[PDB]
């Protein structure tokens, strides 16, 4: 529900 | 205001998601950092030109390990410095900084430790916050878990952060539940089971040290955010937290007169006194910082930017923020530690990256 990476 | 003096990267190529500066250093003694990231963690010494020295590392002996956060505090048996990791494994190691070997190690946690935390006045006392739903507090110097906080009215979901107060009486946490719940560390049976903790020598006995269940914190509330809380600090009597809506805010239980130590457990008003907005930083696991004066505030963001907010002035809605960036520096920036004399700033990042901003 929420990601924690906004990176590959 | 700042300037960007130097940069390198750790070579496992993994984020660095913590970062702390030692303020349990002694006089004239070099500035020393601690980073966590992939399995291991690293010591720097700041110098002059910007210098960033790697003085050494502890690798952990389970490749599998991920550390996400580290604390200082001293060893009541020794004096030197000590240094407390813990990540994925949910497992607490406590490392001698100097020989950079693990000490001893506390298990219990049912999962990923998202936090730690050493008490203000007594070095002895470590907070651990756990993927669990719990928050633990352990004794390290008799080796002893105090007291679990969770339960009946504990989180519900991931505890991600959490902060004594000042003077160490109480604690704020905060989670994946959305909910921010205080703590009271300083009524008679936490006392009194601290006092216990002490008095506890296990050559000298045969019962086990049996720990506080505490199932319903002295306060509660979700009325501030609406996504996860993963980063909560007290300010005084306030608190600053955030969540992954781009702003930390500062608020407190009750009405504006309410005084922190009167507020009672059914309490259901909040009092927002400022907010601190900034931009592209939606994802969770983002930790902001303070100078040892608490006059600053620092908070990196997804995209490697840094901002910097002057809490020197009247009243929260005031203060001024500068924005630190740097073409080089583009991953998100997990969290900032300043230098105890506040002359040093250091961002750690998702591609191991390490930035040095001088004031």
């Amino acid at each position: 529900a929420q990601r924690k990476f906004a990176q590959s | 205001s700042f300037k960007c003096v130097n940069s390198l990267k750790e070579d496992h190529n993994q984020p660095l998601f913590g970062v702390q500066f030692n303020w349990h250093s002694k006089e004239g003694d070099p500035l020393v950092f601690a980073t966590v990231g992939s399995n291991r963690v690293t010591l720097y010494e700041c110098h002059s030109q910007g210098e960033i020295r790697l003085l050494q590392s502890y690798v952990d002996a389970d490749a599998d390990e991920n550390f996400y956060t580290c604390a200082w505090t001293y060893d009541s048996n020794t004096s030197h410095p000590l240094l407390a990791v813990a990540g994925s494994r949910g497992i607490i190691r406590i490392i001698n900084p100097i020989t950079m070997q693990c000490i001893k190690h506390y298990v219990g946690h049912g999962n990923a430790i998202n936090e730690l935390k050493f008490h203000p006045r007594d070095p002895n006392l470590l907070l651990s916050v756990s993927k669990d739903h719990a928050l633990r507090l352990w004794n390290i110097q008799t080796d002893t878990l105090v007291a679990i906080f969770g339960g009946v009215e504990g989180h519900r979901d991931e505890v991600l952060s959490a902060d004594y107060d000042l003077l160490g009486e109480k604690i704020m946490s905060c989670g994946m539940d959305h909910s921010l719940k205080l703590w009271r560390i300083n009524s008679k049976r936490m006392m009194n089971a601290i006092k216990e903790s002490y008095d506890y020598n296990p050559n000298k006995t045969n019962r086990p040290f049996i720990s506080q269940k505490i199932h319903f914190p002295d306060f509660s509330t979700r009325d501030i955010h609406r996504n996860y809380v993963d980063c909560v600090r007290w300010l005084g009597d306030l608190i600053l937290s955030k969540s992954c809506e781009n702003a930390i805010v500062c608020w407190k239980p009750g009405k504006m007169e309410d005084d922190i130590d009167k507020i009672k457990p059914s309490e259901s008003n909040v009092t927002i006194l400022g907010r601190f907005d900034y931009s592209q930083c939606d994802i969770w696991y983002m930790r902001f910082s303070m100078d040892f004066w608490q006059k600053m505030l620092a908070l990196g963001n997804q995209v490697g930017k840094l901002y910097v907010w002057d809490l020197e002035v009247e009243d929260p809605h005031k203060a001024k923020c500068t924005t630190l960036t740097h073409h080089k520096c583009g991953a998100a920036i997990r969290q900032t530690s300043f230098s105890r004399d506040s002359s040093i700033l250091i961002a750690v990042c998702d591609d191991a990256s390490i930035w040095r901003w001088d004031r």
